[PDB]
């Protein structure tokens, strides 16, 4: 028995932990993912792995989950590791309400989540989840804010960010090309087409390489939609037909 | 419900109105109240229904296996056990007046009683069940030491015909069964088939 | 006395892979192959059932199994491991249906049983399931089929291959036909694309065939497949 | 892959590079470590069980040496491989069987209670704490309107229905014998049934057994009742082989 | 509540009246009684409606199950069974009296299961505050194997018995007939009870009810 | 070293190594010895000291009115011995009132220190025992190690250079069964001196003994206690 | 056949070859152990064990290789004692607990194959090491008659009519061969007992011993008894002087 | 009684292709009042309300607990909940506390969210479920609103004659009941509207 187990939740000579450290090695192989925060809203952009001409998909998304009320977010890495911790984070929310009965803040819901990928690190003998998620919403504390966790239990909120492959070339673009105080939904979005056209083997990124989600206030009721294939295009397009604009200037 | 054994040489009889009541209702008067435990035993079952189907249901589950599993007839006497053990483990919460006659390879013949407390005796020829109260003296005026499966097959036959008359716990049809070596063979005494007894006049 | 393995049998390596997941799939591709296809009017499921070694009594056990009234499925891989599998998704069947009085939405079921397979692959003392599943329903006018493999990972296809030759097997279908394919056609260009590796004379005892219309799921007799046998029917 | 191995994958139930079960398999060669071989074939109106009964030592009370079991009193079955595993596997038979009963109110089907037996060891298949049992079963009964029934199940999990099958040292010979037979398959009659079952373990064992060299079962559509042949009525069959 | 069935040549019939009651006033005058158990078995429920609904469902939810797996087809004394065994162990908490029926490999079977957990393996039963006003129906008029229609009706005849006489019972008689072959759910067999032509009018005219306070919201 | 760790892990010998090293704690204690007569159980043991400023260690226990006993091997485990020891004889008292008979004792040290010897983790008892009682089939010596298995003694000694000590009492036990009391002690005394380095021996400050018969309740004696056995020695084989 | 690489370690291992290599090493502790013998007589079953002295300070009677496990049922034992006495508890218990269940005494068969699986529980996991004992069970009664079963640490239960365990398996049994037990009565069968020990056991490696003989069977009135000093001693003189030959 | 502890009705009738629910307002604690706007009746998705009569904790208690359920079936399933399912997710919670109940009898009134369909049902506090085509009531009055219900319902009615009709039975039935009234509110659904208005109403 001792001498089959591989203790997944010990410290190495260095002091870290080495089932982390390769959870996050496969999260940057899966699908780019990133999100980027607004003034009148907030979004998230992944690449659609799940490409391919015989799949039915029948879903609203392939990697946006709808948690809160106020709140969505996708992932990169084991997707069926995935659907457990979004599973829980739909029930963290409800205990939440049922509770207060009122919204759950934001990064409470994140907090939470993160405390139990946290402990299948201290103890269990168990592997962490191979999972990084983003987490965008709105809250009467900070309204639209933008999260990111490891595998590890750890987290933060980001103006913009990315997680996934090449998710370094994404940072360090995004790093210098955002408007720090000064994004709108468009201005995002922008940055959105701009950069995931480069982090990804792909030319002329098509629309189904990429999904799609924008979270919006609205007359009180947040509102949280999926862009349609054409409204994706637009975008594409008007990245490109604006950038052969862009070299006729040097 | 009236409830009855008898022991003679190579086999046993058992014998049982049809009779099951709640409260001044019958709700059903064509009970089967002789219940197979194994291929040459049997239970008599008086009290609560559910109860005592319950446990003897119990008791062919345990037998059944007891047997296969060691390849033999099992004991009379085993089965009796069993009954005793759930009706003295469970007795605050059964209501069971069980009566086990049955045959045996190794000792023949044999009549035993676990009534309410879930005691276990073994007697020559048992009785239960409210109606019994009704055929003490008779049956303690008529047992024969020495009886056939015959004259036993008729000695119930006339207990349990007296008993359905005087309590209104018990009626119905007589149901009747032998046991022996050879097998078991279960007849019925409808209407007239049952022993009648003048009622008095002037 | 036995008490019990409370580490995980599957774990990370440092090229990032969960290796015994990976093992598991290679278990499916060993495997007996399957086919799906969604005729955008219902759905069919076919596999190799070679068994019939002249002694083999083709009948007392199946590989097409029905889950609930209006759900059917088919695996490629470990038999096994989805005989556990269908005893668990008929009874995440019941337990929907129990609460909420309504048969079991096809997408539901199929992430309710993709969940236990995730749960193989993270839990002690385990391997995980060393088969591929292919879900098929008729749940609110539209039909479904769909795929869950050992990771706990589940996809909607329009059709597909799993098990030997599932690489040719897809690639052949990835043409060799497509949407609005009515019933009984969706049948022939999937015990063809069956063909396109089944080895042997493949007959109506070597392959087991079940539909899903609106209209219930059921597994087609040996009749009704002697005679789409004949490149018709 | 092509035999290739990766961590404890030929010390515990865990997949190896292949995608095998090493363990499983280890546990196969383990059923012929009994050096015996079992047949069991499906007649018509019948089905029979038969074994070899090596009892090489005259100090053993031979009745004690068997390799029969009577399950329920409609369902007997042979065992064939690693002894205690055996009697263990047996004993559950008889229990997950007494308790079906109990609970749903009708004998278990030979069907039902082979899944059931194979449900079971395919947990020592997932689960690295035990090993799987090293024995195989067949199980043989009359069912309610499919007449006669054989099944057998491994120590991987699988199970299945056959015309006829064999388990041990010489089942690979034994089916090719077998399902050379059930080609020609004259009129599959008791006696027949009986009769191709001992030749068929006569010959890949190449023979010619006394009658106190085999065992054999039968559960008969006119006598469901599993019965175990005696000694003398073996030989009978014996005989009967030997006028041509 | 009336509820029987009774055992004919061909199969199985089963009774029922409509009416639930909370207290001394009637909640639905149309329940449905007669719960499926399998494709061939059928159970009437008499009690405590919530637990004669549940118990039905799972001892139906659990030989879909069985049957999943045998591949064959439902027994009788299985749900039976199922069924008593449950309720036993309640110790009669669960007010489930039951009149199950339906046809096996074995033939038509029709049993009574009480609360407590026994049961009755007869010919024809009752349950409910309407049997003994049913039994009296059957006492009188039954016969061993009656054609489909004259059991048909004898069960109906039962059921009317207690619609009439026993104030717990009222309102429509749904009928179930299970032989070898068939499997007739007649859900209203008879209707002997109509409510009263109504004569006057009634009927409220807009703006008769002075409101308050008013609020709309379109929907799309 | 494979089959070393683990006592669940036999050797391709048939042995086990775990339990072996547990044997070996004993050893490795000072060395005690035990015998009697017809009427008395002697326990006699050599304390040791681990320093000239520190006291030496306890030897010898008292189980209950008609049992004591003496230790070698891990001091943690003979306590949680000795306490299953006095529980167990508590509860005869208890329940019975009557004392529980030495050889039923013993049995039930057998059957306790038997099971973590076969189950995975656990590890054996690291302690032998002699145990010296008198019930009503008179005085008793019994031995029990490590490995659950336990004997009933005529005399014995455990513990370091204990095989000097077994060799005495091997060649006086025709003489133990009708010595009376204090040449019985002697004997013991004699036995225990035979394991030490001829530049030394007996000290009233190293000795302890152990007494329960049928005359005595279990008695011991460790300090100037133990000065009434030691007068009347022996030369002592130079 | 060298085989043990890791597959010998755990009894939840199977060898490449299909084995259980620790099962297999604790039946070399049996093998390693003194030579018990057990003989199914025509009224009863006879009991002799080979008792080394394993020391001359321990009494007649320590370390008893021979039990009661119930009143008509008697266990010899080979192999750890310590293994052998639980298993002695463990079929105390069994035979206990059927008296206050099914209300008789337990079949000897049954008591058997229920220890039976006792014994084989402990050879499939890791958690457990098998028992490194064998052991015979041996019981006398009018209505089932004489009965001698023997189990090993795999499990494996079997009826005898005559049986050995330990150092000399094999040169015990070539001397039962020679007795005609089928029709001997127990009273003479002491004799061919303590006379097959002698012969088999090593003059010369095992230093001194001494001989431990069960009675159980119509002599005895069915209850399991030790055999009476006259008897063992007169079995023992018979065979000292068919030594002498 | 329990039930009666805090007073209340609770009615749901059935249109055309249209549905009314309404409740009382009184929120007392026996013979005293305690508040006027308590409310009784709970949105569960557009087109779909549940009202809850009995006793008040577990009426707030159910409803919190049932939105709890709902909005998870709702974020797994993709889609909004069907009348005949909400009634059977009803049925089940109430049902896990056989035992030991909450004492409250729901009703629900709604519209197919993917057809016309007009839906109305009520419950045991222990979870039996009965659905009708005409109307349902709950709560200290049943007797009162039977009364009108079955003097007053026609078969099928435009959203304006059921509202004055709802509107009728329950100020007509709450007013010859002690503890229900303080006001009545309703609710009348259809495909493209949802009016709400608070009936005017005696206040004793
Ligand atoms: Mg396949
Ligand atoms: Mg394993
Ligand atoms: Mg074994
Ligand atoms: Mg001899
Ligand atoms: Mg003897
Ligand atoms: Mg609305
Ligand atoms: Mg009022
Ligand atoms: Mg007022």
């Amino acid at each position: 028995s001792r001498r089959y187990d591989s203790r997944t939740t010990i410290f190495s000579p260095e002091g870290r932990l080495y089932q982390v450290e390769y959870a996050m090695e496969a999260i940057g192989h899966a699908g780019t993912c990133l999100g980027i925060l607004a003034n009148d809203g907030v979004l998230l952009a992944a690449e659609r792995r799940n490409i391919h001409k015989l799949l039915d998909e029948v879903f609203f998304s392939e990697k946006i989950y709808k948690l809160n009320e106020d709140m969505a977010c996708s992932v990169a890495g084991i997707t069926s590791d995935a659907n457990v911790l979004t599973n829980e984070l739909r029930l963290i929310a409800q205990r939440y309400l049922l509770q207060y009965q009122e919204p759950i803040p934001c990064e409470q819901l994140v907090t939470a989540l993160c405390d139990i990928k946290q402990a299948y690190t201290q103890f269990g003998g168990k592997r962490p989840f191979g999972v990084s998620l983003l987490y965008i919403g709105w809250d009467k504390h900070y309204g639209f804010q933008l999260y990111q966790s490891d595998p590890s239990g750890n987290y933060g909120g980001w103006k913009a960010t990315c997680i996934g492959n090449n998710s370094a070339a994404a940072v360090s673009m995004l790093k210098q090309d955002y408007k720090e105080g000064e994004m709108t939904l468009k201005s995002a979005l922008a940055l959105a087409i701009k950069v995931l056209n480069k982090t990804m083997d792909v030319s002329k990124l098509s629309a189904e390489k990429v999904e799609i989600a924008t979270l919006t206030r609205e007359n009180g009721k947040t509102v949280i939609r999926v862009l349609k294939q054409k409204e994706v295009e637009q975008l594409i397009k008007k990245h490109e037909e604006e950038e052969a604009k862009a070299e006729r200037e040097k | 419900t009236t409830i009855m054994a008898v022991q003679f040489d190579g086999g046993v009889v058992l014998g049982a109105d049809s009779r099951t009541t709640t409260g001044s209702y019958i709700a059903n008067r064509v009970t089967d109240k002789l219940t197979p435990i194994h291929d040459r035993i049997f239970c008599c079952r008086s009290g609560s229904a559910a109860d005592t189907q319950a446990v003897a249901d119990a008791v062919t589950y345990q037998l059944g296996f007891h047997s296969i599993e060691l390849n033999e007839p099992p004991l009379v006497h085993t089965a009796a056990s069993l009954f005793k053990e759930m009706c003295y483990r469970y007795r605050e919460d059964l209501m069971a007046g069980i009566i086990i006659a049955g045959w045996d390879p190794q000792e023949g013949g044999q009549v035993y009683s676990v009534p309410m407390g879930g005691m276990m005796v073994r007697q020559s020829f048992a009785i239960g069940g409210s109606g019994s109260s009704y055929i003490y003296g008779y049956v303690d005026a008529t047992y024969r030491e020495g009886m056939t499966k015959e004259e036993c097959l008729q000695f119930t036959a006339n207990a349990l015909a007296l008993a359905m008359e005087r309590d209104g716990s018990s009626g119905g049809v007589i149901r009747l069964a032998a046991i022996a070596e050879s097998g078991v063979e279960r007849q019925v005494l409808l209407g007239d088939q049952i022993p009648k007894f003048a009622v008095a006049t002037l | 006395a036995e008490r019990g393995y409370s580490f995980s049998l599957t774990t990370f390596s440092p090229s990032g892979k969960l290796v015994q997941i990976e093992y598991a799939l290679a278990a499916v591709a060993g495997g007996a192959p399957s086919v799906g296809i969604k005729a955008a009017n219902g759905v069919v499921l076919a596999t190799e059932k070679k068994q019939k070694s002249i002694l083999y009594d083709e009948r007392s056990v199946h590989k097409v199994e029905p889950i609930t009234k209006h759900i059917g499925l088919v695996y490629s891989g470990m038999g096994p491991d989805y005989r556990v599998l269908v005893h668990r998704a008929r009874k995440l069947a019941q337990q929907y249906y129990l609460v909420y009085q309504e048969p079991i939405p096809t997408a539901q079921l199929v992430q309710r049983v993709a969940s236990v397979m995730q749960e193989y692959t993270q839990s002690g003392g385990v391997r995980p399931f060393g088969v591929s599943l292919l879900i098929c329903g008729w749940n609110e006018g539209r039909p479904y089929l769909f795929q869950s493999d050992p990771s706990g990972a589940y996809f909607a296809w329009k059709a597909t291959a799993m098990g030997k030759n599932y690489v040719n097997g897809k690639t052949f279908l990835e043409k060799r036909y497509n949407e609005d394919l009515e019933l009984e056609d969706a049948i022939h260009t999937a015990i063809l694309t069956l063909k396109e590796s089944f080895e042997g004379q493949m007959t109506e005892d070597n392959i087991e065939v079940g539909i899903c219309n609106e209209a219930g799921f059921r597994r087609l007799t040996p009749t009704e497949v002697k005679d789409y046998l004949a490149a018709i029917a | 892959s092509r035999g290739s191995s990766a961590g404890f994958d030929r010390h515990i139930t865990i997949f190896s590079p292949e995608g095998r079960l090493y363990q499983v398999e280890y546990a196969f060669k383990a059923i012929n470590q009994g050096g015996l071989t079992s047949v069991a074939v499906r007649g018509k109106d019948c089905a029979v069980i038969v074994t070899q009964k090596k009892v090489p030592d005259k100090l053993l009370d031979s009745s004690t040496v068997t390799h029969l079991f009577k399950i329920t009193e409609n369902i007997g079955c042979v065992m064939t491989g690693m002894t205690a595993d055996s009697r263990s596997q047996v004993q559950r038979a008889r229990y997950e069987a007494a308790n079906w009963k109990y609970k749903y109110g009708y004998e278990i089907p030979v069907d039902m209670l082979c899944k059931r037996i194979a449900d079971i060891s395919q947990v020592y298949t997932q689960n690295a704490e035990m090993r799987p049992l090293g024995c195989c079963m067949i199980l043989i009964g009359i069912d309610e309107e499919q007449g006669p029934q054989v099944y057998k199940c491994d120590p991987a999990g699988y199970y299945c229905g056959f015309k006829a099958t064999a388990a041990g040292v010489k089942q690979t010979e034994s089916t090719s014998f077998l399902e050379k037979k059930v080609k020609k398959k004259f009129d599959w009659t008791f006696e027949q049934t009986v009769e191709t079952a001992i030749t068929c373990l006569s010959t890949v064992l190449s023979i010619d057994f006394k009658p106190s060299e085999i065992e054999v079962g039968v559960v008969t559509v006119e006598n469901p009742k599993f019965r175990i042949l005696t000694e003398a009525e073996i030989d009978a069959h014996l005989v009967a082989l030997a006028e041509r | 509540t009336t509820i029987a069935g009774v055992v004919y040549k061909d199969g199985i019939v089963l009774g029922a009246d409509t009416r639930a009651t909370e207290g001394m006033v009637v909640a639905d005058k149309n329940c449905s009684k007669i719960h499926f158990i399998s494709p061939n078995i059928y159970c009437c429920g008499a009690g405590t409606a919530a637990d004669t609904d549940m118990t039905t469902q799972l001892i139906s939810s659990n030989l879909e199950l069985h049957s999943l797996s045998t591949g064959r087809l439902p027994r009788v004394v299985t749900a039976n069974r199922m069924l008593k065994q449950m309720l036993f162990r309640y110790r009669g908490y669960i007010g489930a009296a039951l009149v199950l029926g339906g046809v096996d490999v074995t033939g038509p079977h029709l049993y009574s299961i009480y609360p407590h957990g026994s049961t009755d393996k007869l010919p024809y039963v009752t349950m409910g505050s309407g049997s003994l006003a049913a039994m009296a129906v059957f006492e009188d008029k039954f016969r061993p194997d009656m054609e489909e229609e004259e059991a048909k009706n004898l069960v109906s005849e039962a059921i009317a018995a207690g619609i009439f006489n026993d104030l717990g019972s009222g309102s429509n008689i749904d009928l179930c007939v299970i032989s070898k072959n068939k499997l007739d759910f007649l859900r209203p067999y008879t209707v002997p009870n109509k409510k009263g032509t109504r004569l006057g009018r009634y009927r409220c005219e807009k703006g008769t009810t002075a409101v308050l306070t008013e609020k709309i919201t379109p929907l799309e | 070293n494979q089959y070393d760790n683990d006592v669940t892990v036999w050797s391709p010998q048939g042995r086990i190594h775990q339990i072996e090293y547990a044997m070996e704690a004993v050893k490795q204690g000072s060395a005690t010895v035990g015998l009697k007569s017809k009427t008395h159980a002697v326990l006699v043991a050599l304390k040791r000291a681990q320093s000239e400023l520190a006291a030496h260690q306890k030897k010898i226990l008292h189980v209950d009115n008609h049992i004591g006993i003496s230790i070698a091997g891990l001091t943690a485990d003979a306590r949680l011995l000795c306490n299953f020891m006095r529980q167990e004889c508590l509860d005869s008292r208890f329940v019975f009132d009557r004392p529980l008979p030495v050889s039923r004792l013993v049995s039930l040290i057998g059957s306790k220190t038997q099971i973590p010897t076969q189950r995975y983790g656990r590890r054996p008892y690291g302690v032998g025992l002699l145990i010296a009682g008198y019930d009503d089939m008179g005085p008793h010596i019994f031995q029990t190690c490590p490995s659950a298995n336990y004997f009933d003694c005529r005399a014995m000694s455990i513990g370091a250079r204990s095989q000097s000590a077994r060799t005495y009492l091997e060649r006086h036990m025709s003489e133990f069964m009708e010595c009376n009391l204090n040449e019985l002690v002697k004997h013991g005394l004699r036995a225990l001196r035979e394991t030490l380095p001829a530049e030394q021996d007996l000290t009233t400050k190293n000795v302890s003994i152990g007494i329960v018969g049928k005359d005595l309740e279990f008695t011991i004696y460790d300090d100037d206690d133990v000065s009434p056995f030691l007068e009347g020695l022996e030369e002592r084989p130079q | 056949s060298s085989i043990g690489t890791g597959y010998d370690l755990s009894a939840s291992t199977f060898s490449p070859d299909g084995r259980v290599f620790q099962v297999e090493y604790a039946m070399k502790a049996v093998e390693n152990s003194s030579t018990a013998i057990g003989i199914r007589c025509k009224d009863g079953v006879v009991f002799g064990v080979e008792k080394l002295v394993l020391s001359k300070l321990y009494e007649e009677g320590s370390n008893k290789r021979l039990f009661n496990v119930d009143r008509h049922v008697g266990m010899a034992v080979a192999g750890l004692l310590a293994d052998a006495r639980s298993l002695a508890d463990i079929a105390r218990e069994e035979a206990s607990n059927f008296r206050s269940n099914f209300g008789y005494n337990i079949p000897l068969k049954h008591l058997a194959d229920r220890v039976a699986m006792y014994v084989h529980a402990y050879t499939l996991y890791s958690a457990v090491r098998p028992f490194g004992c064998s052991f015979m069970l041996g019981s006398y009664s009018v209505n089932d008659g004489a009965q001698l079963y023997m189990i090993d640490p795999s499990g494996v239960s079997y009826g005898y009519w005559g049986c050995a365990i330990g150092k000399a398996r094999q040169a015990a049994k070539t001397e039962i061969e020679k007795l005609q037990m089928k029709e001997m009565t127990c009273r003479d069968i002491v004799k061919e007992v303590a006379k097959i020990i002698y012969i088999v056991h090593d003059e010369v490696k095992d230093k001194a011993f001494e001989l431990e003989l069960s009675w159980v069977g119509e002599l005895t009135n069915g209850r399991h008894e030790i055999v009476p000093k006259d008897i063992r001693e007169e079995a023992e003189k018979y065979a000292k002087e068919s030594l002498k030959e | 009684s329990i039930m009666s502890y805090n007073g209340g009705a609770v009615m749901a009738m059935k249109g055309k292709n249209c549905v009314a629910i309404a409740a009382d307002r009184r929120f007392g604690i026996q013979a005293q009042l305690v508040t006027t706007d308590f409310q009784k009746i709970f949105p569960m998705g557009d087109r779909l309300y549940i009202g809850l009569a009995g006793l008040a904790t577990d009426v707030q208690t159910v409803a919190q607990r049932l939105k709890f359920r709902l909005n998870l079936y709702e974020l797994k399933e993709g889609r909004q909940i069907k009348p005949y399912t909400l009634m059977s997710m009803v049925a089940n919670l109430l049902y896990e506390k056989r035992f030991g109940p909450y004492y409250t009898e729901p009703v629900i009134a709604g519209l197919d969210p993917k057809t016309f369909k007009p839906f109305i049902c009520s419950l045991d506090l222990i979870g039996c479920p009965m659905v009708t085509d005409d109307f349902v009531v709950s709560g200290t009055c049943a007797e009162q609103m039977y009364g009108m219900c079955e003097s007053l319902w026609e078969p099928n009615m435009d959203p304006d004659h059921l509202f004055e009709t709802i509107s009728q039975a329950m100020l007509n039935a709450v007013d010859r009941d002690a503890v229900s009234g303080m006001g009545v509110i309703v609710h009348i659904i259809e495909k493209d509207k949802i009016t709400t208005r608070t009936l005017k109403a005696r206040m004793d």
